[PDB]
């Protein structure tokens, strides 16, 4: 039936027209890139010294 | 060494020769052609050497990247000629010295190359072809070496001191205004970080 | 060419020191070579290419993760 399929596509973020869903971590997955690129930094710092 | 005397004078470089002679008060030479004029050859000689001099320095304008240098098909040797004032590697550590006038891999130890190299390069150029403030340098520093050599008036050479830097400081001006050097996205480095 | 001016410059310093001994020359030309050192030193730099975090010997194990 079309309300008792027992494959559930489950999306996370669903947007209109998008087949798939979008993740939670990509809204905030430009913090994360910017926070690896200073935490990066910090620790090869640390490595010179 | 590229011969400075064996050419024809443009107006610049005779331009140049009587700044030079007129910083010791020497009156102007209406040619650069031989006359016995100690004092204009010795100044042609020292315009020459400020000009591979400050040439050989390095700047955005005639700093030339990503160069190719071909061999001889039959020798598979790359001249390394006198006129290549620096001769770098486009990134990283440089590999490529002179041995016997030609290009020499120091890390493979040879000097054949089956193909063209790379290489970033400082070509000596004429002082006709430089940039008008480097013009003026290059005449200022020509002309306190003139000084220092050949009169040695130390009132002059402290004018002419004050006039190098100035004349070098408009110089590092112009560099700074054609290189256009951004630390945020014409970064080698910085521009990767800036994407988010 | 900067060695070459450098080698040229501190010849001519030394020249004059040893062959001619104007003290006014000796003060030009000891100008002269510290600015002809200089340019030598940016030259070993630009041509050395060193770094200090993947090329040191040492650091560059240190930054294996």
């Amino acid at each position: 039936p079309k309300e008792a399929c027992p494959y559930i596509p489950i999306r996370m973020v669903r947007l209109d027209g998008e087949s798939y869903g979008r993740s939670y971590i990509e809204e905030y997955l430009g913090d994360l890139r910017s926070l690896e690129n200073l935490q990066e930094a910090i620790v090869k710092m640390s490595m010179i010294s | 060494m590229r011969s400075y005397d064996m050419n024809v004078e443009t107006a610049a470089e005779l331009s140049a020769v009587n700044d030079i002679l007129a910083s010791i008060g020497e009156p102007p030479v209406s040619t650069l052609e031989g006359d016995a004029n100690a004092d204009a050859a010795n100044a042609r000689r020292i315009l020459n050497k400020i000009n591979r001099q400050i040439q050989s320095r390095g700047w955005t304008f005639n700093i030339e990247e990503g160069i190719t240098l071909l061999p001889d098909v039959y020798s598979n040797l790359i001249v390394y000629s006198d006129d290549y004032l620096s001769l770098m590697s486009t990134s990283g550590q440089s590999i490529y010295v002179n041995r016997g006038g030609y290009v020499y891999d120091r890390t493979s130890q040879s000097d054949r190359f089956d193909s063209g190299i790379t290489v970033n390069i400082i070509r000596l150029r004429d002082y006709d072809e430089m940039p008008e403030c480097f013009r003026y340098w290059i005449v200022t520093k020509a002309s306190r070496q003139f000084n220092n050599r050949f009169f040695g008036a130390p009132e002059v050479e402290g004018v002419l001191q004050e006039e190098e830097d100035e004349a070098r400081r408009l110089c590092m001006e112009y560099e700074m205004d054609y290189g256009g050097y951004n630390m945020l996205d014409g970064d080698a480095f910085t521009s990767g970080l800036l994407t988010r």
